[PDB]
Parts: C-alpha cells; structure tokens; sequence
C-alpha cells in the first residue's frame, strides 16, 4: 500500500493517470496514521519531488498535477516526521518556493502556507533564512528579483486569499528573525519593489485575515524602526 | 504519532498568534 503508492510513482505515469494518483495518495496520506506516513517515507517524499521537479522544469495536466503533490507534501507534513524528513531533503524546501507562481494562484497560496509554517517552525533554527536561499536560489533561475513573486500576488487584480498568502509569508520570513537590520533590511528591500504602494491598497480591503497580517507588518515596523 | 501538527501551524498564523 505504502509500498505500492511508490512503485506506481516510479512507473513513469502521466497526466490523468499521475492526477488520479496523487489525489488517491492525498486521501491516503490525510486519512492514514503516522506510522503509514514513515512507511511512504522519504523514500516516498523523493518520489514526488522528483515528479514535482520534472513538472517544474518543462514547458494539460501540469498545473493539477504540481498541485496535487503540493496538496500531498501539506498531508506528509502534517506530523513531525513528515517535517523532518522534508527538512532532511536536498532540494524540496526550492520547489515549494518554486511553485509559488502568481499565474496558478492556488497552488501559490498552498505553496506560501507550507512556507510560512516552517519559518514559525519551535525546531530546526531559522527556517526562514533557509526559506530565503531558496528564494534567492529560484530568483536567479527565473531571472527576477527574490521577493517579486510574493510582490505580484499583492497585485489589485488577484485574489484575497492569495494577497493575504503573501503577506503571511512576508510576515513569517521578518518575525521569527533576531537581527534588527535584518529586519529593516528585508522591509526595505520590499519596499524598493513596490510595496508601499500596495500597502495603500491593502489597508483599504474588508478581510479579517488580511486585516491581521497588514496589522503585524504594521506593529513590527513600527517597533523596529523605534528600536532602531 | 500526533496528526494535525501542519494544521496547528497554518491557523496560529492566520490569526495573527504565530507573530508570536
């Protein structure tokens, strides 16, 4: 079962086959003990990163199937094992910050979350700074500037839950952090992108959500910009 | 052995709690 979920995402499917799959896999994974999960394994794990790489790296299913997996890492993740072992890995940490892309909004905001949690994350460290090497590390792929995927989801046109999906990462990338300069320095470097005119436009939005990340960003700058 | 650690992640961050 474990067992078999592996050899079928080793056997080279596609499309509606690879969808079908990993939405059996989700369900699986979601509704399965802790101990189903470790059977899947890292060994498991690599086997939809490696699909998810392939996904990322080419270019009718794609999108569904990029999300899908994304849908699969949040059930993995959803113990401690599961974060671990997504922690363990080489490159998974990059290719969730690669499938933030504003133009499958959805995912994007799947994405962001998984992102934002292990920043606030008790254990491994700062999290956030290896969030952020990531982005680095995918800015210099794309060829675009590290926080302009977060910038472009806070555009008018999007969607709240996308617009308040990136400002939550935002928040979980500065928070967590110890060094003031750091701090003001990554504010800053948003700011140079365009947020302060976006800030503008978000403050006039009716979202609770919103209203709690936009009040965060707000509270801490005004402290650091205080302290400093 | 606990579930649902992902799920206490992502709701102390939509409130605001998380921030801390």
């Amino acid at each position: 079962s474990a067992m078999m979920y592996i050899q079928e995402l080793r056997s080279g499917l596609r499309d509606m086959h690879l969808l079908s799959c990993l939405e059996s896999l989700r369900v699986s994974l979601n509704n399965n003990p802790v101990s189903w999960v470790q059977t899947f394994g890292a060994e498991g794990l690599a086997s939809l990163l490696d699909i998810l790489k392939r996904l990322h790296d080419e270019k009718n299913y794609d999108s569904r199937n990029q999300h899908e997996i994304i849908r699969c890492l949040k059930a993995f993740m959803n113990n401690k094992f599961g974060i671990k072992t997504m922690l363990e890995t080489e490159e998974g940490i990059l290719l969730l910050v690669r499938a933030m892309d504003p133009a499958v909004p959805n995912m994007m905001i799947d994405a962001a979350k998984l992102l934002s949690a292990l920043c606030i994350l008790p254990q491994p460290e700062d999290m956030n700074e290896r969030v952020l090497e990531a982005m680095t590390e995918r800015a210099e792929m794309d060829e675009v500037e590290r926080f302009q995927p977060l910038l472009d989801g806070l555009k008018s046109g999007t969607s709240i839950a996308l617009k308040v999906g990136c400002l939550q990462l935002i928040n979980a990338l500065i928070t967590p952090a110890e060094e003031l300069d750091f701090r003001v320095h990554i504010r800053s470097e948003l700011m140079r992108l365009g947020l302060h005119q976006v800030l503008q436009e978000l403050r006039e939005i009716e979202n609770e959500d919103m209203k709690v990340q936009l009040c965060v960003f707000d509270e801490q700058g005004d402290e650091d910009f205080f302290d400093l | 052995d606990e579930t649902g650690v992902m799920d206490s992640l992502l709701e102390a961050l939509q409130s605001g709690a998380a921030f801390r």
